[PDB]
């Protein structure tokens, strides 16, 4: 699901957000086939919410909104 | 003239936000505030719906929501 969606949202992307998504899909993928392989939910949400921490004073935030959504 | 009403509802929710966020930092003190700000919005918008997103800027309804938690 993160392959297929992040392929359908590979563009329109702020490269901080592109390198973040593309690395971290890369390492769900890196961590697949481990016996102890998990999704990094809290991690992805918190980081995104770091760049919401920086963008958020202006409500001008709709590409970013669209990556955080 | 309408400043009184405004200040009542906004502050009451500001305080509520302060108090709940206090609960959250207590929940995990190491996590930063900025991400927490957005996070609170995220938890609100997630649970209650985008329809109240703008409502976040509506004192009463956000006020109404914060008490109701």
């Amino acid at each position: 699901e993160l392959q297929d969606i992040m392929t359908s949202v590979s563009g329109r992307i702020p490269p901080n957000v592109e390198k973040s998504i593309k690395k971290e899909m890369a390492q769900y993928a890196s961590n697949i086939t481990s016996v102890l392989c998990q999704f990094p939910s809290q991690q992805i949400a918190n980081i995104l919410d770091s760049h919401a921490a920086t963008l958020n004073r202006k409500s001008e935030r709709e590409v970013f909104f669209m990556n955080t959504q | 003239k309408t400043s009184r009403t405004f200040f009542y509802w906004r502050l009451r929710r500001l305080l509520l936000e302060d108090l709940v966020k206090k609960k959250i930092h207590n929940a995990n003190p190491e996590l930063t505030d900025g991400q927490i700000q957005a996070m609170l919005r995220r938890w609100f918008v997630e649970v209650e719906g985008t329809v109240k997103a703008y409502v976040w800027d509506n004192n009463k309804d956000l006020a109404e929501w914060l008490e109701k938690q």
